[PDB]
DNA sequence: CGTCATGATCATATTATTACGCCAGACAGGG
DNA sequence: CCCTGTCTGGCGTCCTCTCACCTATGATCATGACG
C-alpha cells in the first residue's frame, strides 16, 4: 500500500532518491533514503544543564561548596573519581582536588592571592570536615586524637 | 513536534553515535521555537528594627 | 605539544618526570629564570617538558645547580664580609 | 599540623571536663524575640562564644590596638566566631549511664568483659532487677542476679552487711570493683587447666579483650557516662526556613530531651525521692542518651515528624549521608562545571571543544591576574566589573590563559580509570562540550543526552600530572589486557569498508597507476570507481635494517581505495595490512602493529588520520538503508508450512497415545529449532552471494553491496543475530517461568507482527531490561568491596628475591584448548629459567620479562608449562616487589616503582560487572599420544585395561610436547585403549555407566559371603517380572542394632578358601560393602576383572564471581581426605555416620561425621592421600587452602572466575586476579607461640609474624611458625591494623568500638587514610615524597 | 532538512521508522501534487478527480 | 516492665503527708534569683527576681555600669529561669 | 458599672504494624 | 557439651535535574457591648 501510493505521487518506488552534495556538488553513490519524519524537541535543554562556577558560596556545617545549579554551586569529585586518581600517579591533582580547592578555608583564600598572584602554589593544611568527624567522634565517649 | 524533511546518510561524522544534524533553514523557519514562562516571586516580610 | 613520550625515554620513572618538571616550571616562573630553549610564547610547563626532551635538564643537573648558585650566594656574601 | 598517627581510646571524665569551656544547663536555643542566644542554653554565648567576629555580645571592646582583653558584662571574649566551631560544652548527668555503643554492638563488651550474658545486663541497666555487689559472707554470690521477692528475702533476713544495687550505678560499682590482675591470672590458670573446646574459645576470647584492656591505658568505668559531650554550635546548625519559623536539626531535639529529662531528675533528687520511686526518671534519662548516641538500636526509636526516625550521632558518622562517605573521601569542587557532550570530528585527540562562557566562568582568578599583570585594571574589582561586562580584550586574555593549559573531563558514571582524561581546550561559540568521537569508545558514551563535568587542574603540578600522566594521548592501551582502547568504533568503519572492497566491473578496470596520488587524483574526477581493481606501484618501507628503514617497491594488483587509503599509512609498516576488506577487527589489529612498531605519536597520528579518511568516505558512500535492502528469502513461507506440517503430524499422534507430554514438547521444539536454522541459512545467502552482475564476459557473483550487509558484516553495529531477526523468523521467546513457548514467533520485523507475537516480545523485552536495573546494583557495590579490600597494595620494591612462583599451562575445558600460552605468560618474569628438551641447554634466564618475541620463541618450541613469578608468591613485606607483577599493563615496559596496582586491579574486575549475566563416553577430536593421569589400571578377562580408580585424568599429548585434550575420567570406566598408544580422531576410547558404580575386583578367584546374614545384613527380595533375584543388601537404617554393627562384605578368594593376595603386597583381597548395594553374582562363581560385584544408584553469573571472592562455603562441599593413609567407619548414625583416617606412619582416632545423603566414593579397602576428595560437588575454598596449599587455591580463583568472564566474553588478564587473591588471604594464625609474644589460638596478620621470626630467627633464637587461613573480602577489609580504612568500609559502629577499646593506632598507612586527613596518597608522585619523608624519620 | 544516522537501525532494531519515513513522503508527494494542481488556478473538477 | 513496679504497703504511707520542706521548686522566680531576658530593648543580658507585682507584672533588675532602673514586666515578659 | 460573650493571640509531641532478601555470628533449644 | 535452630544485626550504584512540604487546635485573656 505504501508502494502504491508511492507510485500515485511520481516519487521512486523504493522510496531513495539519489542525493548531490552541498559542499562538493558532486552526486553520492549508491542512492540514500529521504523523506518526512515527525520529530518532537524534547525539554532536556542545553542551557538549563550548562553550569560552571570559579569561587561561590559554602555550606556552614561542612565548609565544602553547595550543591545545585540554582545554588551557584560545583560539581561532586565523587568517590569512583578519588578511585581513578588513585588509579594514576596524580597525587597532587587529588591533593588540591580534596584540599584546596573544596575544603580548607585558610588554603582557599592563599590559593586565590597565589593564582591572581601569578604563583601556581598550594599551602595544604587540612580538611575542616575532618575536623567535623573529630568533633563528631569526640562528642561520643570515644577520646580521637592527633599524635605527635 | 513537527515534521521535517530526513535523509538516512552518514555526513562527515557530524552525527557519530547518535546525533543529528539540522539546516538552517529549520531554525529560520522558527519551527522549534518554544516558549518558556518563569514566575519570579518576591516578598515583604517582617523582620526588626 | 602533544605527546611526552621522550621525556619518559629520558627520565624512565615517568614520576619523577613531574618532580624535575615541577621544580623547573617553579625556577622558571615565580624565580625569573630564563629558559634554556628558545619558546613559542608556551606556558611554563611545557617549556619545562620542551628542557626535558633536549636533555639539558634533570635531576642531576638541578642538583648540581642548586648547590653551585647557593655556594655562590654565601660566597658572594662571604666575600661582602670579608 | 604536623603528625603521623591518629589515636582513638575511651575518655574519661576528667577529659571531657578538660575539653568543655563550662557547662549546660538549660534547654532554650534562642529568644526569637531577637536570635540572640539563652543563658546558658544549647546555643551560647559564654560557653561557645560571640556570634559575630570581635562582636561582643554586650559591646564595649572593637578597636585594632584593644585585642585580647574579655568582656565584662556578657563575659565573652571579643575573639572570632570561627572559636564557635571547635568549643565544645558538658552536661553533668545527675545519675551515670550505660552508654549504648559497649553495651549492645554484638559481642557485648560490658557483656564479656564481666562474664555475664547480655540479658541480665540489660536487666539491670534499665531498672527493674537487682544485681549483687559487696555479696558478704552471705548465701549470695556476686555476679548473681536477683528479683523482687528475693531482694526481699534477701533484705528481710541480711538487712546488714549484705549489699546489692540496679541501674548504671551498679554496673559501675561492678566495672570499679573489677581487678584485672587477678582475672588474667585465673584466666590463664584456666586454660591451663580446664581444656573444653567451647571453653577453650570463650574464655581465650575474653582473655584477648582482658590483654589488649590491661596493655592500653583505659579503665573499665569509663564505658559508663557520667559526663556527656555537646556538640558544638556551628557543627548542629539551626536553618530558617524563611517562614519565621526553625525547622530544627535532630540533634538539637536530642539533646533538649536529655536537657529536659536531666533536669527533672535533679529536681526529683532534690526534694527527695518517694523510696522505692527515684528509678521510673533514670530509666527514661538512660533511655534518652541510648537515644542520642545511637537511635534506633535499642527497641522502637524515636520521631518527630511523622514516621521517619530522627538522627542521632551515630547516624552521622555510619553508612551513606554520613561523614566518611559523602563528605570526606568524595567532595564537592570549586573550579568545575558540567554540560552536554556532542561529537564535532574537527578535533585531534588531545584537544575538545569547551564554550566560551564556560571557559571564562572556570578560569576566573588566571583572567584576574593576567588582567593586573598587563595593567588594564588598578585594583580587582576593577577587573571584576570588566569580566562581568565581558568587554573585548578579556577574550585575548583568555586565548592567552587557555593555551597550554589542560582540563579534565569526567563522565558522570566513572567505571574504570579511563573514565577521567585531560585535554587541551578549544573555545566554541555554543554551550555544549564538542568530544572527540574515537574518545567516546573509553567513556562508554554515545550522544544521546549524556552530560560530562570539567574540572581545573589549578597548580603547576597538577597541569604537569595532567599533561604526563592522564592526557588523552598516552592512555591508548587498557589496564585490562594489551587491547588498544582507540578503536575506531562506528561511521569510520563503514568508510573503511565501503573505501576498500571490489566488484567486478566498475569504472576503470585494469588500468596500471603511477602511484597512489594519482590514484587519488582518478578518484576525485570521476575517471575512476573507488573499489575497482587496478595495478599500483607502491613503495613500502620495511624496517630489515638495523633501526634503519629500508625502500622496496613492487606492483601490487590492488584496488583504488587501497591506495588513497595507503597515502595515509605510516613508513614502516608493511603493504598487506590495507589489501583485504578491512572490518573492525583488522583495523584494530592495523592500530595494535602500528603500536608495537613505530612507538606512540605515528599511531596517536595515524589514529587521527584513520577517523578522518573514515569519516570523509563514509561521507562519500552514503550507505543508507531502506524498507528494500532486507531480502526476505523466497523460501521462508515453505519451511514454515513444512515446519507446521510436522506439528501436524506429531499432534495426531499426540491423540493416538504413543508420545507422553515432554517427548512431544522436545520433539515440537527441536522442529522449530531446525526450522529456523533452515530460514537463517537461507536468508544469509540471499544476503551474501545473491548480487549478480557480468564481469564484462557472461556473468558472475560477488559479495553484495547491500547496506545491511555492510552494516553487520563490516562490524559497525549489529550481529548475525539481529539481523537474523530484521530478515528471517525472530524465533522462540521465553515465558516469565523461564521455560519456552512451543510456537515460535513466525513473523520477523520487516512484515508485522499481529497480537500476540509482540506480547511475547514485550516478556523477553521487560526480563531483560529488569536484569539490567539491578545487575548495575549488584556491580557498583562488587567495584566498591574489592577496591576497599586492595586499596593498598603499591608497588614498593625493585627485587624481592624468591623463587617460587605458579605454573602457567593453557586451560583445557575438554575441548579445543581456550586460552594459549601467549596469553597466559605474556610479559611476566619467569620463575625457574627454561630448559628446551635438549636438557642441560638454557632457553631463557631466570629473570626475563617474556615480551611478544620471547613469547614467539615460546611458542616456536612448544614449551610445555612457563613457571612464572606471582603476586601472590611475593616475599615483599608491606608491599609488592615490581618483578613479581610483571609487565605495565597499559604501557609496554616493565611496572615503575609505585604505581597503585591494587586499585586498577578491582576497577579491572569491577567494571565489566555491567556486561555479566544475572539470573556418557570420552570422544576425540585430535591425534596423538596417549597420558594417563593418577590411575590404578588392571587388565580385564577380554585384554582390554579397565580402571579401578575415580581420580584418572586422561590427556592427549600431541606431536610436539603440549596437550590438546584432557577428559576426567571415572570410577571404574573401561578404556578401550592403554597408557602411552596411539589413536586416531573420532574413536572412543572409553565407556562406563553413569548410573551404576562398578565394584571391580583385582584377582581372580571365587565369590564367597563374609559377614552376611540373611534376614538382617541381607533381605530376599525377588524381581517379580524379570526373574533374576538378588539378595538385597540394605543400609544402616533398615536393620536394628543386631546387623547395625555387622558391615557385609564380599571377599574374593580361591578354591583353597584362602585370600588371593595383591600383586606386591600381601594384604588379603576383600572388598567392603556400604549399603544400597544391588549383588548380582551370588556365593560360589569364579570372577575376573572388569564384571560388577554390585550395582549402586545414584550459577556462572555475577552472582557467582560475587561468591567466589566473598568465600562463601557452598550448601554441599565435596570433601577431602584430611590426612593419608587406609579409611573405615565408626559410630553408627548418630545422625550422620563417621569415618577414620588410619594412616601408616600417622596416627589413627581422627573421625569426621559424613552425612550419608552424598553418595560417597572410597571404600574400606581403598587408601587415601590429603588433598584427595572423598566425595563430589562444588569445592570449598578453604578446603583448598588448609589441604592443598596456597597455589592451589590461588589457581582455583583464577580458573573458576576466567570460566566466568570467558563465557560473556570479557578479556582481563589474570595479575589482577592474583593480587586480589593476594589481598585476601592475609591474616595467619599461630600454631606454636615460641620465643615471640604470641598466643596459641591468635589471628595476627602474615607479615608482622614473618618479620617477628625473621628477626627471632636471624640471631641465635627459635622463631615462631605459622599457619594461614582466607578471609572473603569484606572480612579481609573489616579485619586490618587500620581502623580509619575499616571505617570508611562497612559497618564503622563495631569497627570504631573495638579499636576505641583496644586502643589501636593508625599511622595512616597507605592510600585511603591519606585522602581522608588530606595529603599526599603515596603511589605516584606521593611515593617519593613519602620515601622522603620516610627517610627523614 | 535533518541528516540522521543509518548505523542505528540494525543494532536498535527499531524498524518502524524507515516504513513512517516512506510513508510519510508518500503523503508529501500526494501534498506537492495537489500544490501543483492547485497553484495552477485550475477549476474545482481535477481537483474533485485527484 | 510489663506490669507496674512491684509497689509495697510502705512509699503509699510514707507519701500520705508529704511536702514538709517550703518552696524550693526548680530555683525560678524567688527572692534572690537569677533570670535571663527575652523581650524588650533591655534584653540580651540577665536579671534577677525579689518583689513582683502578682496578677499584673513581676520585678526586672536592669543595671548598666554602677547604676540600675527597675522595670516592672510580667513574667510572659521576661524569660522565667 | 458589671458581667458575659466573642475574638485574637500564644503556646507543645501515638490519641486514647502485614508487599525484601542474603549472610553471618552469637544466643540459646534439644538431646 | 554438641549440635541445630532462631534471632537480630549488617548490607543492597553513580551523577544530575525538577517539584511540593516544613501545623493547627485549644485555652486564656482582653475588650466591647448590653442590661
Ligand atoms: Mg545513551
Ligand atoms: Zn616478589
Amino acid at each position: 500500500e505504501i508502494k502504491e501510493l508511492l507510485k500515485l505521487g511520481d516519487l521512486p518506488t523504493s522510496g531513495q532518491i539519489r542525493l548531490y552534495d552541498g559542499r562538493t556538488g558532486e552526486q553520492f553513490e549508491r542512492p540514500v533514503t529521504v523523506g518526512y519524519m515527525y520529530m518532537l524537541k524534547l525539554n532536556h535543554l542545553v542551557d538549563d544543564k550548562m553550569h560552571a562556577r570559579s569561587t561561590g558560596s559554602y555550606s556552614l556545617v561542612t565548609q565544602q561548596p553547595l550543591g545545585g545549579k540554582a545554588q551557584f554551586g560545583g560539581q561532586r569529585f565523587g568517590e569512583m573519581e578519588v578511585w581513578a586518581l588513585e588509579a594514576y600517579g596524580a597525587a597532587y591533582t587529588l591533593q588540591e582536588m580534596l584540599t584546596v580547592k573544596s575544603d580548607d578555608v585558610n588554603g582557599r583564600t592563599k590559593m586565590y592571592k597565589n593564582i591572581v598572584d601569578g604563583n601556581h602554589q598550594m599551602e595544604p593544611g587540612m580538611p575542616e570536615s575532618f575536623n567535623v568527624l573529630l568533633k563528631e567522634i569526640r562528642s561520643l565517649g570515644i577520646n580521637i586524637e592527633l599524635e605527635d | 513536534g513537527q515534521n521535517m524533511r530526513v535523509a538516512f546518510m552518514p555526513w562527515n561524522g557530524y552525527n557519530f553515535e547518535d546525533s543529528i544534524l539540522v539546516s538552517e533553514r529549520v531554525v529560520q523557519e522558527d519551527r522549534f521555537t518554544t516558549i518558556h514562562i518563569q514566575e519570579l516571586a518576591c516578598v515583604s516580610r517582617d523582620t526588626k528594627l | 605539544r602533544v605527546t611526552v613520550q621522550d621525556a619518559v625515554e629520558k627520565i624512565g620513572n615517568r614520576f619523577d618526570l613531574v618532580l624535575v618538571a615541577a621544580r623547573r616550571a617553579r625556577q622558571m616562573q615565580v624565580g625569573g629564570k630564563d629558559p634554556l630553549v628558545p619558546e613559542e610564547n608556551d606556558k611554563t610547563t611545557v617549556i619545562a617538558l620542551r628542557e626535558i626532551e633536549e636533555g639539558l635538564i634533570n635531576n642531576q643537573i638541578l642538583d648540581v645547580r642548586e648547590r653551585q648558585e647557593q655556594q655562590e650566594q654565601e660566597a658572594a656574601e662571604l666575600q661582602a664580609v670579608t | 599540623e604536623e603528625f603521623d598517627a591518629i589515636k582513638i581510646a575511651l575518655a574519661s571524665p576528667d577529659m571531657i571536663r578538660s575539653w568543655s569551656f563550662g557547662e549546660v544547663k538549660k534547654p532554650e536555643t534562642i529568644n526569637y524575640r531577637t536570635f540572640k542566644p539563652e543563658r546558658d542554653g544549647l546555643f551560647c554565648a559564654r560557653i561557645f562564644g560571640p556570634v559575630k567576629d570581635y562582636e561582643c555580645l554586650c559591646g564595649k571592646y572593637k578597636r585594632l590596638k584593644h585585642r585580647g582583653v574579655i568582656c565584662e558584662k556578657c563575659g565573652v571574649e571579643v575573639t572570632q566566631t570561627k572559636v564557635r566551631r571547635e568549643r565544645m560544652g558538658h552536661i553533668e548527668l545527675a545519675s551515670p549511664t550505660a552508654h549504648i555503643w559497649f553495651l549492645k554492638s554484638l559481642p557485648s563488651r560490658i557483656g564479656l568483659l564481666l562474664d555475664m550474658p547480655l540479658r541480665d545486663i540489660e536487666r539491670v541497666l534499665y531498672f527493674e532487677s537487682y544485681v549483687v555487689i559487696e555479696g558478704g559472707m552471705t548465701n549470695l554470690e556476686r555476679q548473681q542476679i536477683l528479683t523482687e521477692e528475693q531482694y526481699l528475702d534477701a533484705l528481710e533476713e541480711f538487712g546488714d552487711e549484705f549489699d546489692a544495687k540496679m541501674g548504671a550505678e551498679a554496673i559501675q560499682a561492678l566495672l570499679k570493683s573489677m581487678d584485672l590482675e587477678q582475672e588474667c591470672e585465673q584466666l590463664r590458670e584456666e586454660l591451663n587447666e580446664t581444656n573444653s573446646e567451647t571453653k577453650r574459645k570463650k574464655l581465650t576470647k575474653r582473655i584477648k579483650l582482658l590483654e589488649a584492656f590491661v596493655q592500653s591505658g583505659n579503665k573499665p568505668e569509663w564505658m559508663i557516662l557520667t559526663v556527656l559531650p555537646v556538640l558544638p554550635p556551628d557543627l548542629r546548625p539551626l536553618v530558617p526556613l524563611d517562614g519565621g519559623r526553625f525547622a530544627t536539626s535532630d540533634l538539637n531535639d536530642l539533646y533538649r530531651r536529655v536537657i529536659n529529662r536531666n533536669n527533672r531528675l535533679k529536681r526529683l533528687l532534690d526534694l527527695a525521692a518517694p523510696d522505692i520511686i527515684v528509678r521510673n526518671e533514670k530509666r527514661m534519662l538512660q533511655e534518652a542518651v541510648d537515644a542520642l548516641l545511637d537511635n534506633g538500636r535499642r527497641g522502637r526509636a524515636i520521631t518527630g515528624s511523622n514516621k521517619r526516625p530522627l538522627k542521632s550521632l551515630a547516624d552521622m558518622i555510619k553508612g551513606k549521608q554520613g561523614r566518611f562517605r559523602q563528605n570526606l573521601l568524595g567532595k564537592r569542587v570549586d573550579y568545575s562545571g558540567r554540560s552536554v557532550i556532542t561529537v564535532g570530528p574537527y578535533l585531534r585527540l588531545h584537544q575538545c571543544g569547551l564554550p566560551k562562557k564556560m571557559a571564562l566562568e572556570l578560569f576566573k582568578p588566571f583572567i584576574y591576574g593576567k588582567l593586573e599583570l598587563r595593567g588594564l585594571a588598578t585594583t580587582i574589582k576593577a577587573a571584576k566589573k570588566m569580566v562581568e561586562r565581558e568587554e573585548a580584550v578579556v577574550w585575548d586574555i583568555l586565548d592567552e590563559v587557555i593555551r597550554e593549559h589542560p582540563v579534565l573531563l569526567n563522565r558522570a558514571p566513572t567505571l574504570h580509570r579511563l573514565g577521567i582524561q585531560a585535554f587541551e581546550p578549544v573555545l566554541i561559540e555554543g554551550k555544549a562540550i564538542q568530544l572527540h568521537p574515537l574518545v567516546c569508545a573509553a567513556y562508554n558514551a554515545d550522544f544521546d543526552g549524556d552530560q560530562m563535568a570539567v574540572h581545573v587542574p589549578l597548580t603547576l603540578e597538577a597541569q604537569l600530572e595532567a599533561r604526563a600522566l592522564m592526557m588523552s594521548t598516552n592512555n591508548i592501551l587498557s589496564p585490562a589486557n594489551g587491547e588498544p582502547i582507540i578503536v575506531p568504533s562506528q561511521d569510520v568503519v563503514l568508510g573503511l569498508y565501503y573505501m576498500t572492497r571490489d566488484c567486478v566491473n566498475a569504472k576503470g578496470e585494469g588500468m596500471v597507476l603511477t602511484g597512489p596520488k594519482e590514484a587519488e587524483r582518478l578518484y576525485r574526477s570521476g575517471l575512476a570507481s573507488l573499489h575497482a581493481r587496478v595495478k599500483v606501484r607502491i613503495t613500502e618501507y620495511e624496517k630489515d635494517a638495523n633501526g634503519e628503514l629500508v625502500a622496496k617497491t613492487s606492483l601490487k594488483d590492488t584496488t583504488v581505495g587501497r591506495a588513497i587509503l595507503w597515502m595515509i599509512v605510516p613508513k614502516g609498516l608493511p603493504y598487506s595490512i590495507v589489501n583485504q576488506a578491512l572490518g573492525k577487527k583488522a583495523i584494530s589489529k592495523m592500530l595494535n602493529t602500528c603500536y608495537r612498531i613505530l612507538g606512540l605519536k605515528p599511531t596517536v597520528i595515524f589514529a587521527d588520520q584513520i577517523m578522518y579518511t573514515g569519516f570523509a568516505y563514509a561521507a562519500r558512500s552514503g550507505a543508507s538503508v531502506g524498507i528494500d535492502d532486507m531480502v526476505i528469502p523466497e523460501k521462508k513461507h515453505e519451511i514454515i508450512s513444512e515446519a507446521e506440517a510436522e506439528v501436524a503430524e506429531i499432534q495426531e499422534q499426540f491423540q493416538s497415545g504413543l508420545v507422553t507430554a515432554g517427548e512431544r514438547y522436545n520433539k515440537v521444539i527441536d522442529i522449530w529449532a531446525a526450522a529456523n536454522d533452515r530460514v537463517s541459512k537461507a536468508m544469509m545467502d540471499n544476503l551474501q552471494t545473491e548480487t549478480v552482475i557480468n564481469r564484462d564476459g557472461q556473468e558472475e557473483k560477488q559479495v553484495s553491496f547491500n547496506s545491511i550487509y555492510m552494516m553487520a558484516d563490516s562490524g559497525a553495529r549489529g550481529s548475525a543475530a539481529q539481523i537474523r531477526q530484521l530478515a528471517g523468523m525472530r524465533g522462540l521467546m521465553a515465558k516469565p517461568d523461564g521455560s519456552i513457548i512451543e510456537t515460535p514467533i513466525t513473523a520477523n520485523f520487516r512484515e508485522g507482527l499481529n497480537v500476540l507475537q509482540y506480547f511475547i516480545s514485550t516478556h523477553g523485552a521487560r526480563k531483560g531490561l529488569a536484569d539490567t536495573a539491578l545487575k548495575t546494583a549488584n556491580s557498583g557495590y562488587l567495584t566498591r568491596r574489592l577496591v576497599d579490600v586492595a586499596q593498598d597494595l603499591v608497588v614498593t620494591e625493585d627485587d624481592c628475591g624468591t623463587h617460587e612462583g605458579i605454573m602457567m599451562t593453557p586451560v583445557i575445558e575438554g575441548g579445543d584448548v581456550k586460552e594459549p600460552l601467549r596469553d597466559r605468560v605474556l610479559g611476566r618474569v619467569t620463575a625457574e629459567d627454561v630448559l628446551k628438551p635438549g636438557t642441560a641447554d638454557i632457553l631463557v634466564p631466570r629473570n626475563t620479562l617474556l615480551h611478544e618475541q620471547w613469547c614467539d620463541l615460546l611458542e616456536e618450541n612448544s614449551v610445555d608449562a612457563v613457571k612464572v613469578r606471582s603476586v601472590v608468591s611475593c616475599d615483599t613485606d608491606f608491599g609488592v616487589c615490581a618483578h613479581c607483577y610483571g609487565r605495565d599493563l597499559a604501557r609496554g615496559h616493565i611496572i615503575n616503582k609505585g604505581e597503585a596496582i591494587g586499585v586498577i586491579a578491582a576497577q579491572s574486575i569491577g567494571e565489566p560487572g555491567t556486561q555479566l549475566t544475572m539470573r556418557s563416553s570420552i570422544q576425540v577430536k585430535n591425534k596423538g599420544s596417549i597420558k594417563l593421569s593418577n590411575v590404578k589400571s588392571v587388565v580385564n578377562s577380554s585384554g582390554k585395561l579397565v580402571i579401578t580408580s575415580r581420580n584418572t585424568e586422561l590427556k592427549l599429548i600431541d606431536e610436539f610436547g603440549r596437550t590438546k585434550e584432557s577428559y576426567k575420567v571415572p570410577y571404574g570406566a573401561v578404556l578401550a585403549k592403554g597408557d602411552g598408544e596411539q589413536v586416531a580422531g573420532g574413536e572412543t576410547v572409553a565407556n562406563w555407566d553413569p548410573h551404576t558404580m562398578p565394584v571391580i575386583t583385582e584377582v581372580s578367584g571365587f565369590v564367597r559371603f563374609t559377614d552376611m546374614i540373611d534376614g538382617q545384613t541381607i533381605t530376599r527380595q525377588t524381581d517379580e517380572l524379570t526373574g533374576l533375584s538378588s539378595l538385597v543388601v540394605l543400609d544402616s537404617a533398615e536393620r536394628t542394632a543386631g546387623g547395625k554393627d555387622l558391615r557385609p562384605a564380599l571377599k574374593i578368594v580361591d578354591a583353597q578358601g584362602n585370600d588371593v593376595l595383591i600383586p606386591g603386597t600381601d594384604m588379603p583381597a576383600q572388598y567392603f560393602l556400604p549399603g544400597k548395594a544391588i549383588v548380582q553374582l551370588e556365593d560360589g562363581v569364579q570372577i575376573s576383572s572388569g564384571d560388577t560385584l554390585a550395582r549402586i544408584p545414584q550459577t556462572g553469573g555475577l552472582p557467582r564471581v560475587a561468591d567466589l571472592f566473598e568465600a562463601r562455603r557452598p550448601k554441599e562441599p565435596a570433601i577431602l581426605a584430611e590426612i593419608s593413609g587406609i579409611v573405615s567407619f565408626g559410630k553408627e548414625t548418630k545422625g550422620k555416620r563417621r569415618l577414620v583416617i588410619t594412616p601408616v606412619d600417622g596416627s589413627d582416632p581422627y573421625e569426621e561425621m559424613i552425612p550419608k545423603w552424598r553418595q560417597l566414593n572410597v571404600f574400606e579397602g581403598e587408601r587415601v592421600e590429603r588433598g584427595d576428595v572423598i566425595s563430589d560437588g562444588p569445592e570449598a575454598p578453604h578446603d583448598i587452602l588448609r589441604l592443598r596449599g596456597v597455589h592451589a587455591v590461588t589457581r582455583y580463583i583464577v580458573n573458576e572466575v576466567q570460566d566466568v568472564y570467558r563465557l560473556q566474553g570479557v578479556k582481563i588478564n589474570d595479575k589482577h586476579i592474583e593480587v586480589i587473591v593476594r589481598q585476601m588471604l592475609r591474616k595467619a594464625t599461630i600454631v606454636n607461640a615460641g620465643s615471640s609474644d604470641f598466643l596459641e589460638g591468635e589471628q595476627v596478620e602474615y607479615s608482622r609474624v614473618k618479620i617477628a621470626n625473621r628477626e627471632l630467627e636471624a640471631n641465635g633464637k627459635v622463631g615462631a611458625t605459622y599457619s594461614r587461613d582466607l578471609l572473603g573480602i569484606t572480612k579481609a577489609s573489616l579485619a586490618t591494623e587500620s581502623f580509619i580504612s575499616a571505617a570508611s568500609f562497612q559497618e564503622t559502629t563495631r569497627v570504631l568500638t573495638e579499636a576505641a577499646v583496644a586502643g589501636k593506632r593508625d599511622e595512616l598507612r597507605g592510600l585511603k587514610e591519606n585522602v581522608i586527613v588530606g595529603r599526599l596518597i603515596p603511589a605516584g608522585t606521593g611515593y617519593a615524597y613519602h620515601q622522603d619523608r620516610m627517610r627523614r624519620r | 532538512d535533518i541528516v540522521l544516522n543509518p548505523l542505528g537501525v540494525p543494532s536498535r532494531m527499531n524498524i518502524g521508522q524507515i516504513l513512517e519515513t516512506h510513508l510519510g513522503m508518500a503523503a508529501k508527494g500526494i501534498g506537492d501534487k495537489i500544490n501543483a494542481m492547485l497553484k495552477q488556478q485550475q477549476e474545482v473538477a481535477k481537483l474533485r478527480e485527484f | 516492665g510489663a506490669s507496674p513496679a512491684i509497689v509495697p504497703s510502705a512509699v503509699i504511707h510514707q507519701l500520705s503527708v508529704y511536702k514538709p520542706k517550703d518552696i524550693v521548686d526548680p530555683a525560678t522566680p524567688y527572692p534572690g534569683d537569677k533570670v535571663i531576658i527575652t523581650e524588650g530593648a533591655f534584653e540580651g543580658f540577665q536579671a534577677i527576681f525579689t518583689e513582683p507585682d502578682g496578677e499584673a507584672r513581676s520585678m526586672l533588675l536592669l543595671n548598666l555600669i554602677n547604676k540600675e532602673i527597675k522595670h516592672s514586666v510580667k513574667n510572659t515578659e521576661f524569660r522565667k529561669l
